[PDB]
């Protein structure tokens, strides 16, 4: 199969400015390209064809070039619909095939997480599970990682993230870890943490409480 | 000014089977070829297989053999895509494209599950004196195990907007749906005001107001 390798697979930019993104063929495609835009409403809409044939209806601000087996998409003039998601897909060989896509988001300065873990509520507890959620409020850049230790124990599988959409009026992005446990495995260990790492915090900040001190 | 309407969101059973459709209006689909595409949540675009309606012919990629089915009728100028033996790897939205990639559907949401209709259990997201700073507390409510999307929560009735961030509901592997609702106010506000999320199940018609206040902990 002809793979796509797209990079970069987020770009970060304001209006006004200038962006590209390119996808490398693994085989000989001689220009079957086209590039395909996703919207945060999901619908989709080709942009250009044969490497660089704008599609009727598509602003003048997009042009596509090839240079070897590179193809790029530049957005000159950037606008605000264009906070998308963009694809390039080859038509040359069955199966068809799509790069990994670029996410073109808002360019902002940095700004660190505020970070706060909360225990399971005792209402949950006698349930039968407990849930132990980690909030990261309003950071930028997107990149943030999320390491939930127990007793120390690094937790892997059993915790679950999600991600808001970038706020409308900051640019910002907030986030929620959720570590699922039964009643049983909880009472097990005394020390939950939330150890974040992010580009705005100067080393990696650890949120942490003790169960049985609740 | 030519358009690909898909059929609505689907909520089916693993081990079940389904059949979505794409219809076509503005051209005869017997003129080009129509594709089917996965987009499994928060992923990128993964061709299904094509068919030329025409004459029935069809091409899938292989990790979709044993997985997709596709035809068409040229009679309603509709294409299908029946997705059988159904997992939870099947939960994604499905795209239908013709034209050359020109026009695409507006997708159509499968969710997989073996879960009847279930309200939510909601539980507090405490304030707490150590996750204070600053003048502001942080506090919010966990809408646990509910089936099938959406969910509604409001603050204080509505009243309060401001620095509310709900974040997009997590399917689990219960086959049931949680999310968070979080917000930062004053900690001073903590001495003459409650707090409490209201959150709304139409589904299962589940209206629940949930009290949080502070647990220091």
């Amino acid at each position: 199969d002809i793979q796509m390798t797209q990079s970069p697979s987020s770009l970060s930019a304001s209006l006004g400015e200038r962006v590209s993104l390119t996808c490398r063929a693994s085989q000989e495609i001689s220009g079957y390209l086209s590039w395909l835009q996703q919207k945060p409403d999901g619908t989709i809409k080709r942009l250009i064809y044969a490497a660089s044939t704008l599609d009727s209806g598509v602003p003048k601000r997009f042009s596509g070039s090839r240079s070897g087996s590179d193809y790029s998409l530049t957005i000159s003039s950037l606008e605000s619909e264009d906070f998308a998601d963009y694809y390039c897909l080859q038509y040359a060989s069955y199966p068809r095939t799509f790069g990994g896509g670029t996410k073109v988001e808002i360019k902002r300065t940095v700004a660190a997480p505020s970070v706060f873990i909360f225990p399971p509520s005792d209402e949950q507890l006698k349930s039968g599970t407990a849930s132990v959620v980690c909030l990261l409020n309003n950071f930028y850049p997107r990149e943030a990682k999320v390491q939930w230790k127990v007793d120390n124990a690094l937790q892997s599988g059993n915790s679950q993230e999600s991600v808001t959409e970038q706020d409308s009026k900051d640019s910002t992005y907030s986030l929620s870890s959720t570590l699922t446990l039964s009643k049983a495995d909880y009472e097990k260990h005394k020390v939950y943490a939330c150890e974040v790492t992010h580009q705005g915090l100067s080393s990696p900040v650890t949120k942490s409480f003790n169960r049985g001190e609740c | 000014q030519v358009q690909l309407q898909q059929s609505g969101a689907e909520l089916v059973k693993p081990g079940a089977s389904v059949k979505l459709s794409c219809t076509a209006s503005g051209f005869n689909i017997k003129d080009t070829y129509m594709h089917w595409v996965k987009q499994r949540p928060e992923q990128g675009l993964e061709w299904i297989g094509r068919i030329d309606p025409a004459n029935g012919n069809t091409k899938y990629d292989p990790k979709f053999q044993g997985k997709a089915t596709i035809t068409a009728d040229t009679s309603s100028n509709t294409a299908y895509l029946q997705l059988s033996s159904l997992t939870s790897e099947d939960t994604a939205v499905y795209y239908c494209a013709s034209y050359y990639g020109i026009y695409w559907g507006q997708g159509t949401t499968l969710t997989v599950s073996s879960a009847s209709t279930k309200g939510p259990s909601v539980f507090p997201l405490a304030p707490s004196s150590k996750s204070t700073s600053g003048g502001t507390a942080a506090l919010g409510c966990l809408v646990k195990d509910y089936f099938p999307e959406p969910v509604t929560v409001s603050w204080n009735s509505g009243a309060l907007t401001s620095g509310v961030h709900t974040f997009p509901a997590v399917l689990q592997s219960s086959g049931l749906y949680s999310l968070s609702s979080v917000v930062t106010v004053p900690s001073s506000s903590l001495g003459t005001q409650t707090y409490i999320c209201n959150v709304n199940h139409k589904p299962s018609n589940t209206k629940v107001d949930k009290k949080v206040e502070p647990k220091s902990c």
